């Protein structure tokens, strides 16, 4: 029973990834759980009531029951999503402790299943690191791209990590590179001390099924990216690499991407 | 003015005339108020069943609560355990309140710290203050255990209690085996019984989650008894003599009767007694365990249950006759030690006290509220006396439990004129009290005031308060009490008679008027 | 007790970390009378150090519970969830008169009782609803205040924009304070924060306005928060002596006694600590000058009206003389019946942000001195007029924690304590007689004349009281 | 008229307008009632400083008393023998009245008969009644021993109690083996302590007198415990308590504690409990022997000292701080054991809650009255605490105690405005609580009425009771009380205080009035 994190910058393709991954995993037969919480992203529209929402309408997350919230989807991947407040306001994060806390308390994680995948929005608080607490997540992966703000996104994750791991079970599987950009991103591993888990190409197929909400396993098993989705899902299901990263500084990445 | 030998406090001082023209001269001067008129127009009207509807329309505004917040709870569930500091993790403000609170109402000091969390902390977290805090409290108070929980802004960013605990003991600020439970307490979940039920949970946790592949079912045979949120020194204190008594081997898991009630011998003791953490860590070797309070021990309950692999005993708080008979006689089952002669005179004692007084208290009508184990069992207890418990009150309260307490109420015909009202507040009761008048009020210090605008609209409407619960800020000594077992039964049924014939002979003591009916015997 | 008091200090601090022992040095001094700089003797204002049991409170304190909760006419509403609102609920004797509940709120409890929903979807929108319910539940209300409890400052809740919608709708007066307990160090900020809101939604109200009726004896207490009374025992003094007294600032104080507050001719402020903000502001916009004033004993008290007095007229001033011979007998006679009682006693302060020093001179009059003060959060500025107040090698405490006081108290031996509730029942063990001098320990006035006779009677009744003598068992 | 859901007793049906009608048609009518302004008028004298000077310069009348005669003390005191019948020679209506003013106050069944004697009886002795009565109690009610004390149409008479017993027990109609101890107890002399003495001494002397010569003091290393007239249940407990936890061996010569505290469990005993014949039998071979309430114990003291050779130590009854420390150090000397950290700890919490309360009992003003030794540790207590006692009354106190009385009350500043009066009753102390009227009145149900009074003056002239003495009639189980001990001294001081808060409440609970020092915390 794997607990896996995927955190990374949103404006690359973050949740559709993730979306492809688990089908990827649940075609394989592998019984899935993706647990939404990025305020910024939709993470099961792809794979298909909030928990927030839900509670709310109940009265509070007491009253809340499991069968409520949990939906099963593609493949039979279960599906929960956090929720949150509207734009501009509340407080997203703490919908976050709040959910994976009804989780835990709901025995939600005790029904048999091979993974569960956290799409976690940007660290900019403890709320938002509630996946990578103990009894969590023991595996963080992080998508990311040759861009800038995209890498310097992928260490600031890292740092969060080692503040994590230094306290408990928690490492860091390694980079998924959504798409010599297959170079960069694989010296920026060799920086942290991780790996470059797999490199997924561009390719126009992955938007034709998003914008289907499907993910493109379901949209089109035939398809090349489909083969891709299935390769990552493979080297996660069989890797071993979990470590505690070592950041870089910003000049440094400077210097990683003048060498480029 | 003042007489150096006849001095005067505020009362009467003000009333002095000097005093009540310079008042007027404010009002008519300055204040702008409203005239008496139409002061007394609203008033009456607050009174109505028309603004009742009103009050019980309201879904944004809490109007003088009958609850505090879980912290509350998690800091006197800590000071039951032996030499530990419970340390509030969060800002200062609640730690400076939640003294001062417990000082009010117990009359003695209440030692507890906070890493005192300020603007900078709240924005990069409180880390820091966490390292430098558990540091600071055990090198200057020395205790052997430091309990964290949590206040509201912590909850709301999210500080990692685990984590950030773990990182003051791999950094050197407290020893790696020092003993530091945790537990998440949240302001905005619950009520302080839920702080209390969070920390029990997360001590236990700390003391048995790790070791329990070597802990056998009933090997040390005894019973643990968890209390919960209790105030009242003599219910510890009747618990711990019952089973005594019995000569049940027992472990009290939270213990704070020592701490809370040092003596005044010529020095300070911080700490004093409580539950050690050999009687934690041994705690699953027990033959079961009972929970006295299990409507607001649910976590504990299923950690227990879970963990230890106890069956725990579907039992009630054992307040009253019935319940009290009820969990003798399961602990007389789960020990193997028979109910003894001294209890069972006791029990017939009680019941005598009810045979004698019984004619008082017949058909007397009952406001009350409280945390809801205790208003539960008062509820049961009052329909054992003949009397009606008309409005029953539990701010904290949930639906399960109102369903439950709806189920005894049908069980005996006086509680058939009764409604139960859970998320509600002492506001919501005053309109209860003023349109569907009952005797008296059985409640906390709070009822005080509702007594007073009762009052207000008449000597005849008056419901006088009875204290019984938390707080109880304006009286002394009432929080060294029995409210549990058949002692606290005869306790809570003489105090309700008395309270019954003092209204009487107030009632009667106007001369060729009423007082008639001033009899000697009663 | 030149360098036994030095010894003492550094004695204490040893069981402090590195850290904060290096910090609460620095907040502990030795007094020099000759000092009128006190930032070369004792810092303060900073924040207290973790774990260390501090007396402080916080801004919410500072604002709701000290400053805005006293002004009767108004409903003040703990924004946030239960606890504060519940804690601070008639905790302070802010006394008052009127009818509770239909035209006074004094001692109730508005609160929103955040719940997990509002504290992730935000509660605007449950305040707006609740201000509605106010309006309907509490028609004779003449003001709503929103004061925030920490979440609110975490979760970025817009409530000055619900405050300017409902109040122009409601045609009410709806005063927005970021009070949030996390800001500052103490309830000294909350103070401050307070005055803020007082001068940016209440005070300007009637400034275009020209229909009170102005006399050149216009006054406003400022700062005085009638304790037990203690504005009431001392505006009768003020009143006699030919003033008129327009105005109290928060204890039994209106709201539109607060918008009359420009109108005067002179703000008399008693507590320095949480009102020189709007005292300074009314000064550079209205022109309004302000002086401080102690009314506790006395001496304080004689020399208050006179310097007071002096600010006006001939008349005044000989109304302050017909008023300073009226009470003479009187203090006398208090003085000579209890003084005997107490002489030489010594005794320890430690309270807020004015009376460890503002005390002093009451203590004196029954011949008792101060071998020790202190406070929770005062600043510099309170610490400079405390060098002149107290006596030479006496002890000088900021923020302190539960150990030093113990400790401190241990070694100088104190023949009564003056402090708070959370320290009361410490002292009362160790044998040392305790005197509330937060809340009087439910007695007061102690302002004015008539407050002396009670102070008097009160430190006597307990300092001589028959239990002291029987703390120790005859068989050990 | 009633309405069949709401029907009215007496209060308040009688405030009906028909009945209030009639009632006046009843007065104007019949009555010849003087008019109300001569009533209010005669009452307003009553109230004066010149009516109070009248009322003490009585010499033969006396009204409303604050004692009761002999044998009602011989009937207690009896009533604490295993299985012994309390018998009462001479005329029958005493036994009634001494029954039903016992069954009142303990709410209980008090076991007694008379031998019925009537005019024959009175003309020609009792002789034939003992011989009869005797028998038929012996074999009806079946006790182990049959106490016999007298009315005073016995005394007058001179009826020889010790002939007519040896006489009944020489012509069959009683065993001569079987116990029947006796004691002469005269209506007119002392009061019900008296008799409670006189009945003590006849039992020590009925199983000691004869058989001194094989006993050896200290042999049995007891220490005998007379506790004299007591009404508290809590204090036969609390002594019995205090001695179990020193490890004192002891023996209680006349211990009612079980008959008058039976279970209703579904069974009348008419007998339970009590001191053993062999107990008293063996009463000789104790270290020692206290008596807790010396003053009304002197006939008693000169059999034990003159008799038993015990060295009676000169203890105060153990009420107060003070007395309770002398007495556990004296009973620490006799025994040798120590006193333990049970009671030590006990001692430092009455302190700690005397220094929380202080504020409150200042200066506090009482009236008090009772018996000698319960009124005269009820004033060092209230000196102990602060209080002034200003009026103390014991009706039935002699010189004597008037003198140490005044020697405790000269020893405190608390005392100086104090004055003690010994063969004055409750018309005198009306007067005085008017005249120089104090803050409360400690007393028993007879000063209701003076409550009344003080009320019908006005609100502000109000003197409240509190309940503390025999008989209390209407309040129920304040029989359950302790009055010793620190136990006991924690109850009368939590009693006091709340007294105080609870009329403070009261006085400030006018809103907009006076509400403004109506605090939440005191
Ligand atoms: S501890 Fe006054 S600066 Fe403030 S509530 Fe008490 S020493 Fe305050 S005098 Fe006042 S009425 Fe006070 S006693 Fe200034 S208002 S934050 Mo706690
Ligand atoms: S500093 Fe949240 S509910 Fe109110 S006591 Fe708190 S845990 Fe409880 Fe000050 S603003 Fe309030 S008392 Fe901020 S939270 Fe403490
Ligand atoms: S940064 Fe996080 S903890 Fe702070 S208000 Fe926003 S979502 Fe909540
Ligand atoms: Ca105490
Ligand atoms: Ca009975």
């Amino acid at each position: 029973m794997r607990q896996c994190a995927i955190y990374g910058k949103g404006g690359i393709g973050k949740s559709t990834t993730t979306q492809n991954l688990v089908a990827a995993l649940a075609e394989m037969g592998k019984k899935v759980m993706i647990v939404g919480c990025d305020p910024k992203a939709d993470s099961t529209r792809l794979i298909l009531n909030t928990i927030m929402e839900m509670a709310a309408e109940a009265g509070t997350v007491e009253d809340l029951e499991l069968e409520d919230v949990l939906k099963a989807g593609y493949g039979g991947v279960k599906c929960v999503e956090s929720g949150g407040p509207e734009p501009g306001v509340g407080c997203a994060g703490r919908g976050v402790i709040t959910a994976i806390n009804f989780l835990e308390e709901e025995g939600a994680y005790e029904d048999d299943l091979d993974f569960v995948f956290y799409d976690v929005g940007d660290v900019v608080c403890g709320g938002f690191a509630m996946p990578i607490r103990e009894n969590k997540a023991q595996e963080i992966y992080i998508v990311c791209s040759g861009e800038m703000m995209a890498m310097y996104a992928a260490n600031n994750i890292s740092k969060g990590i080692v503040k994590y791991a230094n306290s408990g079970s928690v490492r860091l599987g390694g980079l998924i590179c959504n798409s010599r950009e297959d170079e960069l991103i694989i010296a920026l591993a060799n920086k942290l001390g991780t790996q470059m888990i797999h490199f997924v190409p561009r390719d126009n197929v992955v938007q034709r099924a998003e914008i289907r909400r499907m993910t493109v396993i379901e949209y089109d098993p035939k398809a090349k990216q489909a083969d891709e989705y299935r390769a990552l899902a493979r080297k996660v299901v069989d890797n071993k690499l979990l470590v505690i990263p070592n950041p870089i500084t910003m000049d440094e990445l400077e210097e990683l991407l003048m060498e480029f | 003015s003042q007489q150096v030998d006849k001095i005067k406090a505020s009362y009467p001082l003000f009333l002095d005339q000097d005093y009540k023209d310079m008042l007027a001269k404010k009002r008519d001067g300055f204040e702008e108020k409203y005239p008496q008129d139409k002061i007394d127009e609203v008033f009456q009207w607050t009174t109505t069943k028309e603004y009742q509807e009103l009050n019980f329309q309201r879904e944004a505004l809490t109007v003088n609560p009958a609850k505090a917040c879980q912290p509350l709870g998690a800091v006197l569930c800590a000071l039951g355990f032996e030499k530990t500091m419970p340390y509030v993790h969060g800002s200062q403000g609640c730690v400076a309140y939640f003294r001062s609170y417990f000082n009010r109402h117990f009359r003695e000091p209440v030692s507890c710290v906070s890493d005192s969390m300020t603007e900078d902390a709240a924005v990069f977290g409180g880390q820091q203050n966490m390292k430098d805090g558990l540091q600071n409290c055990k090198a200057t108070y020395k205790p052997d255990m430091i309990a964290v929980s949590t206040t509201c802004m912590a909850e709301v960013i999210g500080d990692d209690l685990n984590a950030f605990i773990n990182n003051s003991k791999k950094e050197g600020f407290i020893p790696d085996e020092f003993p530091v439970p945790f537990a998440h307490t949240p302001s905005f979940v619950g009520s302080h019984v839920t702080g209390w039920d969070n920390m029990f949970e997360g001590i236990a946790r700390y003391f048995t989650l790790k070791s329990m592949d070597d802990k056998v079912v009933g090997s040390n045979k005894k019973i643990n008894i968890v209390p919960g949120f209790e105030t009242y020194l003599g219910n510890f204190r009747v618990i711990k003599r019952m089973l005594s008594e019995m000569g049940v081997g027992y472990s009290l898991l939270s213990d704070p009767e020592e701490v809370l009630d040092t003596p005044a011998d010529g020095q300070f003791r911080m700490y004093a007694g409580g539950t050690t953490q050999e009687e934690m860590k041994d705690a699953p070797n027990a033959l079961n365990t009972v929970l006295l309070q299990p409507w607001h021990l649910e976590k504990t309950k299923k950690f227990v249950e879970g963990t230890w692999k106890h069956e725990v005993p579907k039992l009630n708080i054992p307040m009253g006759l019935d319940w009290t008979d009820e969990f003798l006689m399961k602990v007389s089952e789960i020990s193997g030690q028979p109910i003894p002669a001294s209890l069972t005179k006791e029990r017939g004692r009680l019941v005598d006290m009810m045979t004698d007084s019984h004619t008082w208290l017949h058909g007397k009508r009952f406001a009350l509220w409280g945390d809801p184990d205790f208003v539960m069992g008062l509820v049961k207890f009052l329909l054992e006396l003949g009397c009606e418990p008309v409005h029953i009150l539990c701010h904290n309260g949930n639906k399960r439990w109102k369903k439950a307490v709806d189920a005894i109420l049908a069980a005996s015909p006086y509680g058939k004129n009764a409604t139960v009202y859970i998320g509600k507040d002492l506001w919501h009761l005053r309109s209860l009290v003023f349109t569907d008048k009952p005797d008296f009020m059985i409640g906390n210090s709070y009822g005080k005031f509702i007594q007073r605008d009762t009052l207000h609209k008449g000597k005849e409407f008056e419901v006088p308060l009875i204290r019984i619960g938390f707080p109880i800020f304006d009286r002394h000594h009432l929080h060294r009490s029995t409210t549990l077992g058949y002692e606290g039964a005869m306790q809570i049924l003489t105090t309700l008679v008395n309270s019954i014939l003092e209204r009487l002979d107030e009632e009667t003591r106007g001369m060729q008027a009423t007082d008639y009916n001033h009899d000697l015997v009663r | 007790s030149r360098e036994e008091v030095e010894s003492l200090i550094q004695e204490v601090l040893e069981v402090y970390p590195e850290k904060a022992r290096k910090d609460r040095n620095k907040h502990l001094a030795v007094n020099d009378p000759a000092v009128t700089q006190s930032k070369k003797c004792i810092i303060s204002n900073k924040k207290s150090q973790p774990g260390l049991m501090t007396i402080r409170g916080c801004a919410y304190a500072g604002s709701k519970g000290v400053v805005w909760g006293p002004i009767k006419d108004m409903i003040h509403i703990s924004h946030g969830p239960v606890g504060c609102g519940q804690y601070s609920r008639a905790g302070r004797r802010n006394y008052y008169i009127g009818t509770t509940g239909v035209n006074a709120f004094v001692t109730m409890n508005f609160t929103s009782d955040f719940q997990e929903k509002d504290i992730v979807f935000g509660g605007d929108k449950k305040l707006a609803k609740l201000i509605d319910e106010v309006e309907t539940l509490f028609p004779l209300n003449k003001g709503i205040s929103v004061q925030s409890e920490c979440p609110i400052g975490l979760i970025g809740d817009d409530i000055e924009s619900v405050s300017k919608v409902k109040g122009a709708e409601l045609s009410k007066t709806i005063v927005p304070v970021r009070c949030e307990g996390f800001r500052g160090v103490s309830q000294s900020l909350g103070h401050h924060i307070a005055n803020d809101a007082v001068r940016d939604w209440v005070l300007g109200k009637r400034d275009e306005d020209t229909t009170f009726a102005s006399t050149p004896y216009d006054v406003a207490i400022i700062g005085d928060y009638n304790i037990g009374g203690d504005a009431w025992s001392s505006r009768i003094l003020l009143e006699e002596m030919g003033l008129r007294c327009v105005a109290q600032w928060s204890g039994d104080g209106s709201i539109s006694e607060i918008e009359l507050t420009p109108k005067v001719k002179l703000n008399l402020v008693h507590c320095y600590r949480s009102m020189n903000y709007i005292s300074r502001h009314m000064e550079e916009k209205y022109g309004i000058p302000w002086m401080e004033y102690n009314f506790f004993g006395p001496t304080k008290t004689i020399e208050s009206l006179r310097a007071i007095a002096a600010k006006f007229d001939e008349s005044i001033q000989k109304k302050c003389e017909e008023v300073i011979a009226k009470y003479k007998p009187e203090w006398e006679a208090v003085v000579a019946k209890y003084r005997p009682r107490l002489e030489g006693k010594r005794v320890m302060l430690y309270i807020g942000g004015l009376r460890p020093r503002h005390v002093i001179g009451a203590y004196e009059d029954l011949g008792m001195e101060v071998v020790g003060t202190g406070y929770e959060f005062a600043h510099n500025d309170d610490y400079d007029r405390t060098m002149k107040e107290m006596g030479d090698s006496t002890l000088l405490y900021d923020d302190v924690t539960g150990y030093e006081f113990e400790e401190f108290v241990k070694r100088i031996k104190p023949d009564l304590i003056g402090s708070g509730i959370k320290e009361k029942f410490i002292f009362q063990k160790m044998g040392i007689p305790f005197r509330e001098m937060h809340s009087w320990d439910y007695s007061g006035p102690y302002h004015g004349f008539d407050g002396f006779a009670i102070f008097a009677r009160d430190m006597d009744m307990t300092l001589n009281n028959p239990c002291w003598k029987k703390l120790q068992a005859p068989w050990e």
